[PDB]
């Protein structure tokens, strides 16, 4: 039936039968000064999926940087580490069709629209606000080359399945759950100058619906940090 | 040990010699240099970039020839953080912590091994971050990937020398596979690309 | 000293050799390895991961995500072809930029089996049947729905299964994959657009490669 | 003789190598070792010895022994700063010419913990309290006695203890050490001068260094 | 054996090669010489002077090049107390107790090992005393620190030769640690110094 | 290193010799032998027909 999950002072519901993807077959564990006061769900503002939407992305350490206590622990520490559980859900009827790829990409270093330059901080991440992929080649001096077909990385978008992911096909499921382990070259790092991974949501089959149906589908992203560690 | 195994294994895929650098230096005027890098050659770069992190040792072989006594050449390796020459006679050429190889023509080519030397536990092929947060020019620069620098000079007291540097990764471990690059490379210092089509085109969607 | 002779091959540099060499920094204390998730020991671990196939890679679709979207129309002529493609290993146009294709393009010779998955992305109440047919090497692609029906095939009813999986050999005409509209797609209500099919490919089992070469994509 | 091949690297001189070599005087009878007190096996044995830190190294104090003498005044404003310094590892101005600093300056990378000792050298009957505060890397130095009090600290009462010992991490902003006049120093009689504090530093425990380089002090 | 250990150990700190001497000699005019010393190079001198006594063996490698038949060079070592040449043809060049190395160009560089050779049980880096009490010029001279002398000549019967001598201490034991020198060195034969400040200056005693 | 002497015959190429040599392709996975009818081990097997 329906499973109610409570973390801290926040509660969400998921389908009891929903599938969970554990990236690289690894669950987050501790190696430090632990903090479990932030182990709550943070629900990001929902985005609306339209017939023409090209896709959305979030950089994670940055996406939660303004979120109360999580944001404060980043601000009061020199080094830190965390794993995350990401819950992605769609609100759609049986008269809606479409298909999304929900993928977590480690070290998603992005290219600039201008070859001679590097992208700026806001074009790469707008914090808790989703960044948007383009259907066209983008342009600007500090702009990210967000054209969808290359996922902002210069690779074919159809090959992103190499990274932890789940497909959402509205005729069979409206949700995805990804457990993302800490992945880096070092045990702990500065959480403000490095994004451990990027969450990308990319439609592969356009949203479509019957003629009297709602013209958009809300997509909600809920984030739950695990095993957070900081320097003493 | 490693070679009598499938060619699909990571070590057989990556542990192949490549010419990564070609240069010249003269006995009058005066020295060559190369910062050790993995983004220098497109075929090598592409294979390594199919991974996010890698840990390996480096084997370096030098093919040196010359054109107008026995001619002696000095190859110096400066570890990350060591002093470097600016002049043919800079003091750094004599530093005890900057290993050198003295070699003469007619002998087998010079060869040295450099171990994994990063402070971190792996070299990063990609870096979604900044060396300095507020400096846009530092996006993508991971200071833990400094493999050191090579310098070459003729040892003496109108000769032209040419150097071919052969690089081979050894005992290679890799983590977190990535899609192969679709776009052509633009610069060694970036991941910038020209948007590119996913594949070649067809005239119709059907079988014939 | 000990009497020795130098043999042919002495003092040569073979770019393929394997000899010990001295360390330039024997006294350096090397940073220990830590576990990192995602260790890769073999490239077949990548070739075996399903990736999306750009089946609809027509001239005006290659620069769009639409290259991966096979159109399905509810008012098609029954028995007409929905899609199809050559399983030609030499420059497979729909399969050579896939995770599988990229790896196989680094070897001069390879052999094994391929898994092809077709996923229907229409509405939940949409129903109808498709004919997925396989034409062995040297047989030729079928020209009609009946010809395809008399060969090797599966009837895929999207009202029962959102996806269908085929397993075929692939070595290196090369054989063909076709899909026919056995029936049209029946829906309870008008929609503003058509339905799409996504195609995925991966190495199925015991896939092998034999001789490393440069990629042709640089 | 025995068939051999010379490999790349043959006949080269690597300044880092380790090969046997013939003795120029194989027949010489070498003088036996005698015990000598003070044998040193590792440089950490030196880094771990406390040395006096030139905290008051102002422009006019560096050429005097006064560089090591932190002034304390009995009529200071309460809550004012007595002294303080950056624990910046890069060119630590008060810690890089110490026994610890000299050794760490021979390596490109190092990490461990540091012991800091503060010794009060006023008269036996002198009493009063000092606030010793520690600011972790990235926190910034405190601006007031209250700000320091709400952070990590110890209250040092010179009437109970002539010295106080802090243990902090140090790797390579870098964190800070400050000392505030919680109270002034109370004495039974007028003196002709002020009181001094001496500061000492040493490696605290499990200190490590990673790559030998030239000293920057030549 | 010794290298697979912490770089903080005494052997890893001191057992590194250094170029300690650079000179020239001609085939006409005529020989080079060097008295073996540890105060010749400031970086080497500073590291050794962190100890009061030391005991070690010496490894010497010679890099020899030349400028205008096969050219042969003779390297002679004269132990403390042995005879030395004053002339290119002095009899001392043929003394059986003064070991020589005969080497030709094109071969790997010459290399010899000299064992610890003092009469005392250690070499003294410092000496608070006199070779002769009433002779002020002998303050600081410890006659037990004589490591011998090297001589070099071309072997024949307008060529110019250049010699680089590479020195490496081995199997090094040290006693009685000392503070590192603060002052710059003035002379190799003394401990004289210009009074120097203990550290760099600050503008204020407080944290900011 | 280990003291050695080169003897007469060093650095010569004898067309009749038998020495090991390095492989140009040590990493190549060689195709296994399958039985084929008619294996010949000696030419006398032909002379006797």
């Amino acid at each position: 039936r329906v499973r109610s999950i409570t973390l801290g002072n926040s509660t969400i519901t998921t389908q009891e039968c929903a599938n969970v993807v554990v990236g690289y077959g690894t669950w987050p564990t501790y190696l430090t000064q632990p903090d479990v006061a932030t182990c709550r769900f943070y629900t990001l503002e929902s985005v609306m999926w339209q017939q023409s939407s090209p896709g959305w992305w979030w950089k994670f350490p940055d996406a939660l940087s303004n979120m109360g206590l999580f944001g404060q622990n980043m601000q009061y520490h020199y080094l830190g580490r965390a794993g995350y559980t990401l819950h992605v859900q769609c609100n759609a009827s049986k008269f809606h069709q479409g298909c999304l790829l929900v993928v977590c990409v480690p070290e998603a270093e992005m290219g600039c629209a201008t070859i001679a330059n590097k992208p700026d901080q806001k074009s790469l991440s707008n914090g808790e606000t989703a960044n948007v992929f383009d259907s066209q080649n983008t342009s600007g001096q500090t702009a990210v080359q967000a054209n969808v077909i290359n996922a902002g990385m210069g690779i074919g978008v159809g090959n992103l399945t190499i990274f932890p992911h789940q497909w959402i096909n509205l005729r069979t499921n409206n949700s995805a759950t990804i457990v993302m382990p800490y992945v880096n070259s070092v045990p702990m790092d500065n959480m403000f100058r490095h994004n451990n991974f990027t969450l990308m949501i990319i439609p592969f089959a356009p949203l479509s619906y019957s003629t009297g149906a709602t013209t958009y589908v809300p997509i909600t992203v809920t984030v739950a940090p695990m095993c957070a560690e900081y320097n003493g | 040990n490693y070679h009598s195994r499938s060619e699909s294994t990571v070590e057989n895929f990556l542990c192949r010699s490549a010419c990564v650098y070609y240069t010249t230096y003269k006995n009058h005027g005066n020295f060559a240099q190369w910062v050790i890098n993995t983004r220098q050659v497109a075929q090598l770069r592409r294979k390594l970039e199919m991974f996010t992190y890698a840990r390996f040792d480096l084997e370096l072989t030098f093919v040196i020839t010359s054109s107008q006594p026995v001619l002696t050449h000095q190859i110096m390796y400066v570890p990350p953080g060591g002093p470097v020459p600016t002049k043919i006679n800079s003091y750094s050429w004599q530093t005890s912590t900057n290993p050198s190889v003295f070699w003469t023509e007619g002998s087998a080519p010079p060869r040295i091994s450099i171990p994994f030397i990063s402070i971190g536990n792996a070299y990063s092929m990609f870096y979604d971050g900044w060396a300095r947060f507020d400096k846009q020019g530092t996006y993508g620069i991971n200071t833990l990937n400094n493999m050191g620098t090579l310098y070459m000079r003729h040892v003496n007291d109108p000769i032209v020398s040419t150097v071919r540097i052969y690089f081979k990764p050894k005992h290679v471990k890799t983590w977190v596979p990535r899609p192969p690059r679709l776009c052509q490379y633009q610069k060694a210092g970036n991941v910038n690309f020209e948007p590119s089509g996913v594949t070649e085109g067809r005239t119709e969607i059907t079988a014939m | 000293g000990l009497p020795t002779m130098l043999t042919p091959g002495s003092n040569q540099f073979l770019t393929s050799d394997d000899f010990q060499s001295p360390s330039a920094m024997p006294q350096f204390d090397v940073t220990p390895e830590m576990a990192i998730p995602g260790q890769v020991n073999n490239l077949m671990e990548i070739a075996e991961v399903d990736s999306v196939v750009p089946v609809n890679n027509t001239e005006g679709k290659v620069m769009s995500i639409e290259a991966y979207q096979i159109p399905v129309q509810s008012n098609s002529t029954n028995g007409s072809q929905v899609f199809g493609f050559p399983l030609i290993p030499g420059a497979s146009s729909v399969l050579n930029r896939t995770l599988l294709g990229e790896i196989l393009n680094y070897y001069t010779h390879w052999s094994g089996s391929i898994k092809l998955t077709f996923m229907f992305c229409g509405s939940a109440m949409a129903t109808g049947k498709f004919l997925l047919a396989y034409s062995p090497p040297g047989a030729g692609a079928p020209t009609t729905r009946k010809e395809a029906m008399l060969g090797t095939h599966v009837i895929w009813d999207v009202g029962l299964q959102s996806s269908c999986v085929l397993c075929i050999p692939w070595i290196s005409a090369g054989g063909y994959i076709t899909c026919w509209y056995q029936t049209n797609i029946v829906v309870p209500a008008d929609t503003q657009s058509d339905c799409k099919i996504l195609c995925f490919v991966s190495a199925c089992n015991d896939f092998s490669v034999r001789m490393l070469k440069d990629t042709p994509f640089i």
